[PDB]
């Protein structure tokens, strides 16, 4: 009865949901043909329901390289999606925000819009968009700054979660990152209304050491991220003692209009060996899941102070021993809140176990913990991407290839300027005050 | 006769009220699918306080659930006991307010507040002979706080002259399940004291407490807790939907507990609690309830009456007992326990007697007090309220929506007033 | 930057505990009572203050706690000014709030040993610190 | 009426509790379960005395059993007879006090002792004319000696007007148990000596050289042993829980008992005392019961009075008799064995007799002896104190956790006061 | 409800600790994998109970080299132990002292403090460590020291009992053992509530001798080593008719807080064929238990006075024949004690039989004997140490490794002299004083 739609832009977007979908699928039961063999409607909330058994996504995939888009539908998961909802290009931005947002760019918004329209209009409730993109990728940038701009445009107020990979501080694929980076982040700070934040090499050091594989392709930081983006979508899909919505994550984690950044963590991140010597109590996920080692992206909330907090238990859970626990957490040493947020958690609980994809690296687990903390600790990576994009552009490099696609200086400085005020108003409203 | 009409509000009140309408139909012998079974005909003497009476014999209450979002519905219809409940009455939205009270009192709250109101309507030119309103609802959610509030203004414009009591779940000092509390609690206070008749604020850490350490439960659950709530409502109704040696109202216990306008905030409590265990091992004798009833541990409110004064007291007894034993261990209490006592209010306890004693036990009691060690909440959460406003935090989402702070200002100078005259009528010689 | 030590057992060195609550008394000028009295942890964060000026925000906390959650709040004041000053001795909040003699007479047993070490033998009237 | 409130302290007093419920339950034929099964009314006629009537007829102790660590209440819960105990008096903690004083009345028994004194007061509220306090504890553990004086210390400020006897077990001079017994056992005299009553001193030795030549026993458990203390201080009470000739009252002994408030110190005795085998040879009548019992061999104390001499006597006889037999052997023993008696005190003999024998026995009797040989007992163990804290052996473990020198000072000096008016009087003419 | 941990330092350790938790789970009935087929809880104590039926012991085994450790993840116990707690390093300190402890140690100190925080949480009612660690090697020495002083640091108060192995007199493995030997004991030193002392040359003897085994490996010694640790904890694990609890050791074998240097004994030790022949009565193996030559440190208590004892009684033991057997050994004219010490006797009774595990030399007995010593006579071990150290120390031999490995010549004499200080206060205080 409710109805939430989810764009996934760019390469990294499209691998992303594959691995998502993938997990929604074998969580409501779906056969990867689209019929079937809490629960009842549910399927209905992502799953629309045709005429015969079949159930077809809400999903848009859309990219302008066709190779992963042809992966995708040469897949095991051929029958399931709607072939005109899948868009492919013919050229891809090569890591140009320039490219991928003017020049190229604007050659298929407009049948991206209108499979959007048709896909909101045939539902009666919907609530919100889900978008999966990364932050260097051109493609990815520039198409999801002019999702942003034409979703604003076409729906008035409606919640617009992101799921962004952030580039990491060491680890490094592109070059010209920076430049993407700050130039995505000064165009959609202003449309969007919370931005869940993720890194890649962060993953990598949880997968390691955590989980203890040696060999961790792209496949499993895929089936993590796609853990944590179920975990806060089964308050709506399943029923709970306490149930929370999209719009309750946005306004009980977004407290000022520019600092939407908040951070994800997931517990308990254990292997099959390692699971039967363990008891798995509340309090024990509850310490893990606010270890500082364990949050999945790499800095450290030591370094910094917690804002808000949101903790989303699914599982055999009781309130009580919960409660008892974020007592025991506030009680500890290494949180330490603003002095203006007396209160900073918000607790949810839900009835719905959460269930394991087959052949992957996580074991069964009847408890489940994720954690979304805004903090300030934040302001450190904000400043690290502001020196890489200040030292590249000092002497003016890949400024040809961006101006040669359509675009100039002036906003370039516009970006710097406006990044550099969001980082002093972080800092600013983060630090005590007198009176 | 003396008809009361009961209205739910978010995900809580759902809860609460689906737990109490078990104990009803427990206690009025109703089966499950809504015909009566049951064998004394006292039970049918009075049923139409709560029940409605229908078509073959069948009975339906008088209840209107409403929330926002679907869930809780669906969890209420699918669920056992939801083959009783009206559907008619089963009113919900599409979104929740998502914890603002401008979503819950100016955005959604007006298409959910024309479809109540035309069912409370309805159902009241239904009722015979109205006697009041029961609410069941939060103080810290979005859509039950703001909804209720609307509710109670709009039931209180339409119908002055009548009472309605409030079970109002307040926050917790020490874990707060939401991180805007204040903002909704302050307000939904403000409207409160403004248009409510009388308000038994209940907390759950105290409940928490209470379960685990008397009680002796490993794993207390929202189960347990709204069977303990829902155990103290139908103590405080039971004695007019029953016959009795010394009988009581609603309207008595109202005129009994409140001296002042602004002063209607009670603390209940309810005895005996007892493990599994250790029944057996205990002679349920009025001695020892009252002694269970007149302790802080037994208190279903997070504040400790030893900080204050109980300005007045109510006792509902149920069962069979004797009023010379009753009378004499009440004086007894007082006296032992004097410097606890306002001292210009002489004779300040309320006794009142019934005579069906609960499922399960021979006698029971409900004590209600009106004390002021509310005054600690209040003050409490006026300054968690008074830091986060001067730090303008979170507001720009309720002015987004219609407010301003001009609204703001002045919930949190009544809250002052009210705390300021409460503590200065604790200090009076 | 400041100098720990520790305290496991102590010949001739460790104080009786009439003579605890009259050092406590004597260096802020007030009238505690018991021991078990110094749950609240204001005269706790007046130490901090008297051993390295600053470091501590004295206008956060406040001396008239008498409840349980207001209790935690002092607390976790002198949990930052620990970490400002790099002290690495991790004070168990759980334990000392209940106001039991037994976790109370161990934790100020351990301050007085961390007073005296970073003590340079200054002075000054608490009275107008206080107030 | 007058019934008395039983206070079990240490692993002594658990375990010599747990023999003591057995006798009493016996001698008024109740069940394990809790319920009666007995056949005479009189047993039925005083039961509040002890036990507590209870829901469906069942009976449950005024017992309250309490120890730091958690091993003893293992054994009794889990064992036969623990089943009818009242599992709320069933208080402890988690680490045992180390046999030593700081850890078990200033650090540990902290802790505990606001969670007892609060089961203490609801016993005697529901108590209806309260008699006294019984106390069974040791002078050389932590938790037994430590704590057990500070529920003596709290308990005589709450009531000052009630008498209270102690059933300690005082230490050895042969073999010690415990390595530091002078600094628990002096510090803990020093306590007695001001709030209680009277206070009746047990060896342990001269309990196994009873059970070795008197009873024929080679291998006496401790389950042997408590035995013989319990009959001993169930014939203390038996006065006033059946009807007799000449009755008596736990106040009426302490009255003969004490000429003076600080010698308050006594020496029990019990006879007779007969091996299973070489009971048929002798004719159980009262001319051997009152020689049996005034011998040095069968004393529960290791004094020999002959170094002494007895201040004032007491003989509680049980079974049935006649007065005369009672009376014409009192005053031989007195005529023949007249220089072991003060003779500033004439007439020093106080005799009781009751009508309702003891299990499997036509009669027998409990002696109860003020002697002045006590003040060797006190003297020695202040020796061994004397020579320990010249050294200052053993104490950097009662300063790190609370006292100081000069409290172990004020010890001694009160201690050595005590045995020199102890002797003063014995030479007094 | 109670609980204590364990921690296993080094191949003394590692090889004890091997043989001591197969003794526990004979005790309790615990399978090798972790399933079972005074008893109600027991196992609570040391066993923390996880979801399933399964049992995992509460043991931290550190160690630097991986030689050893790995031999007990390949051995029978594989799937006993917790995978986590197996703590491993890289290299070994090679018998010396400063690589274990500034250099080599310093890099993984904060790993095993890390397990050693998350097990004490898990836990409630935590007594104390128990530390099974050497004194001759390097990690069993340089390391144990680090752990004494970082676990001090977080826990105040709480029992730290060390089961420590005392170079021999004439044997020797090593031949930098007075260098580590005097080093260890005076950081230690201050960080010790009560160390037993173990010295392997004396215990060849006992099994020589006395259980008449000419083939003693050092698997046969740790066995016998083992039931003394058993002894001494189990009361804990089992009721009795007088209870103690480990601060009861603590408070009665300690009249000064260096002087805490107590050595145990164990009785009856006899092989399977001399135990028909023998009786075996209470009165005589407290006879036997005192007897110089069982003694299981290589020195004769007839040298010097005695200042505290403590028996450990366990099976068919009646009380009475215990005080009557103390009291026939008080009055030898063998026994004697300080002038100070009046009382000098502590006794403890348990109704739990000592088990016998399979294979091993001892026999079944119904009654069983553990003695904690603390004498004056051991103050000739310091003596004879203290002449080793002062004689290669004179030239300066073997420094040049203590010294380049972060380590000044400065600290030596800081620890000779704390020895010479330790030295002189056993005997001023055994010997008697005047008045
Ligand atoms: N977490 C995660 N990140 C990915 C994955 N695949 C690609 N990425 C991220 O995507 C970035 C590369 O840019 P893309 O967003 O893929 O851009 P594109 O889809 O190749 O299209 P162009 O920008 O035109 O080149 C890398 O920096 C990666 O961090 C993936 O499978 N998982
Ligand atoms: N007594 C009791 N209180 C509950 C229970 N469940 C939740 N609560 C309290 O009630 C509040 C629930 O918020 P609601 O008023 O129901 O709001 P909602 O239904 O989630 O809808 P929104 O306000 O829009 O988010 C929480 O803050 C809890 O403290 C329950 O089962 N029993
Ligand atoms: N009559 C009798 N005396 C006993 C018995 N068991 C132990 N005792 C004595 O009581 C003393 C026991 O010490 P407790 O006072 O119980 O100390 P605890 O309960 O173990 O607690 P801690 O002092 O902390 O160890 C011993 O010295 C024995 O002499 C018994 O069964 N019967
Ligand atoms: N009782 C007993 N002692 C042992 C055993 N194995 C080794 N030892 C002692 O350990 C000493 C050897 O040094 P260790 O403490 O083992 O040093 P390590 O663990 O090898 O670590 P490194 O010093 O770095 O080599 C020898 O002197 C032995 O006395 C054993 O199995 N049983
Ligand atoms: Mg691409
Ligand atoms: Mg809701
Ligand atoms: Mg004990
Ligand atoms: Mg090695």
């Amino acid at each position: 009865m409710r109805e939430c739609i989810s764009i996934h832009v760019g390469q990294a977007g499209v691998q992303i949901g594959n691995a998502c979908w993938e997990l929604y699928c074998l969580e409501h039961g779906i056969q990867p043909d689209g019929q079937m063999p809490h629960h009842h409607d549910s399927f209905n909330t992502f799953f629309s329901e045709t005429g015969a058994g079949k159930h077809v996504p809400r999903a848009v995939f859309v990219d302008l390289e066709p190779t992963v888009i042809d992966e995708v539908r040469t897949g095991t998961y051929r029958q399931l999606f709607h072939p005109e909802q899948l868009i492919t290009g013919k050229e891809d931005a090569a890591n140009n925000y320039a490219r991928g947002h003017y020049t190229i760019g604007k050659e298929i918004i407009d049948l991206v819009l209108d499979r959007i329209r048709k896909l909101a209009d045939q539902c009666t409730g919907l609530q919100g968009f889900l978008v999966f993109h990364s932050f260097g990728g051109g493609t990815g940038s520039g198409f999801t700054s002019l999702l942003m701009e034409r979703l604003s445009v076409d729906y008035g107020k409606k919640s617009k979660l992101e799921f962004s990979i952030y580039p990491a501080p060491q680890v490094s694929t592109a070059v010209v990152e920076p430049y993407n980076s700050i130039l995505t982040t000064h165009t959609t700070l202003e449309h969007s209304d919370c931005a869940f934040m993720v890194d890649n090499e962060a993953i990598y050091d949880i997968c390691r050491r955590n989980l203890d594989i040696e060999r961790p392709t792209y496949t499993n930081l895929n089936r993590l991220i796609s853990q944590i983006v179920s975990s806060i979508t089964a308050s709506l899909r399943f029923d709970g003692a306490l149930n929370v919505d999209l719009t309750q994550f946005q306004t009980n984690l977004v407290p000022y209009p520019r600092i939407h950044f908040p951070l994800a963590t997931y517990a308990p991140v254990i292997s099959a060996e390692k699971a039967y010597h363990e008891q798995l109590s509340v309090a024990e996920i509850t310490n893990a899941c606010f270890e500082p080692a364990n949050q999945m992206v790499k800095c450290d909330p030591r370094h910094g102070k917690y804002m808000a907090c949101c903790l989303l238990y699914r599982g055999d859970v009781v309130p009580k021993d919960v409660n008892a626990a974020i007592a025991t957490i506030k009680t500890k040493r290494s949180i330490q809140f603003v002095d203006w947020c007396p209160t900073g958690f918000k607790v949810g609980i839900n009835y719905q176990p959460p269930t394991v994809v087959p052949g992957g690296d996580l074991a069964k687990v009847q408890r489940a913990v994720c954690m979304l903390s805004n903090t300030t600790a934040i302001a450190e990576a904000w400043a690290r991407l502001d020196h890489k994009f200040d030292l590249m552009y000092a002497k003016r490099a890949f400024v040809h290839w961006y101006v040669g696609e359509g675009m100039e200086e002036g906003e370039f400085s516009e970006a710097r300027e406006d990044m550099a005020a969001l980082e002093k108003d972080y800092e600013e409203v983060g630090v005590d005050s007198v009176e | 006769m003396r008809e009361i009409v009961h209205i739910q509000a978010g995900q809580c009140g759902n809860q609460i009220g689906a737990k109490f309408w078990e104990v009803i139909s427990d206690e009025h012998g109703i089966d499950p699918s809504g015909n009566y079974v049951g064998d004394s005909d006292l039970q049918l003497e009075r049923i139409s306080v709560y029940y409605n009476e229908a078509s073959s014999h069948k009975y339906v209450p008088r209840a209107i659930l409403v929330d926002l979002e679907p869930g809780t519905m669906d969890s209420v219809r699918s669920g056992a006991f939801g083959h009783l409940f009206r559907p008619d009455n089963f009113i919900f939205g599409q979104s929740g307010a998502g914890n603002n009270w401008a979503k819950g009192h100016y955005t959604e709250g007006a298409e959910l507040v024309d479809s109540v109101l035309d069912v409370v309507r309805k159902e009241c030119e239904n009722c015979d002979c109205l006697q009041g309103f029961q609410l069941t609802h939060s103080l810290g959610g979005g859509t039950g706080s703001g909804m209720g509030t609307l509710l109670i203004s709009k039931v209180r414009e339409e119908y002055p002259d009548r009472i309605m009591n409030t079970f109002s779940v307040v926050p917790s000092p020490k874990v707060s399940d939401t991180v805007v509390e204040p903002y909704n609690a302050t307000l939904s206070i403000h409207q409160l004291v403004e248009n409510t008749d009388e308000t038994y604020c209940i907390d759950n850490e105290a409940l928490y407490d209470i379960c685990f350490r008397t009680l002796k439960l490993a794993t207390p659950t929202y189960g347990d807790l709204n069977h303990l709530v829902s155990a103290t409502m139908s103590g405080v109704t039971t004695s007019l939907r029953f016959p009795g040696q010394l009988n009581a109202d609603l309207r008595k216990l109202a005129v009994n507990m409140v001296p002042f306008p602004r002063l209607h905030f009670f603390m209940p409590g309810f005895a005996p609690l007892t493990a599994r265990g250790s029944q057996q091992y205990r002679a349920l004798t009025v001695p020892e309830l009252t002694q269970q009833m007149f302790d802080a541990k037994n208190m279903m409110a997070a504040c400790d009456p030893r900080h204050g004064r109980y300005l007045t007291v109510a006792t509902v007894f149920r069962g069979r007992m004797s009023m010379k034993e009753v009378d004499e261990q009440m004086l007894a209490i007082q006296s032992k326990n004097s410097s606890y006592f306002v001292e210009w209010i002489p004779n300040n306890v309320k006794v009142a007697v019934c005579d069906i004693p609960p499922r399960g036990l021979k006698m029971s009691s409900t004590f209600i007090g009106n004390s002021t060690a509310i005054q600690e909440l209040f003050k409490r959460i006026s300054e968690q309220f008074t830091a986060m406003f001067r730090r303008k935090a979170f507001l720009h989402w309720y002015t987004g929506e219609g407010m301003d702070e001009m609204e703001f200002t002045e919930a949190e100078s009544n809250m002052n007033d009210l705390v300021s005259e409460y503590q200065q009528y604790q200090d009076a010689t | 930057m400041a100098v720990n030590v520790y305290s496991t057992s102590v010949t001739s060195e460790n104080l009786s505990r009439h003579d605890m609550l009259a050092w406590v008394n004597d260096s802020l000028h007030l009238n505690y009572t018991k021991i078990e009295q110094l749950c609240s942890g204001a005269a706790y964060c007046q130490f901090m203050d008297m051993l390295f000026p600053g470091c501590v925000h004295l206008r956060k906390v406040k001396f008239q706690a008498k409840l349980e959650h207001e209790y935690i709040h002092n607390f976790k004041v002198l949990q930052a000014a620990f970490k400002k000053m790099g002290v690495d001795k991790i004070i168990p909040v759980e334990k000392l709030v209940k106001g039991k003699f037994q976790d109370n007479f161990e934790f100020i047993q351990w301050f007085k040993k961390f007073f005296d070490a970073n003590y340079d033998g200054k002075d000054y009237n608490p009275l107008l610190a206080r107030q």
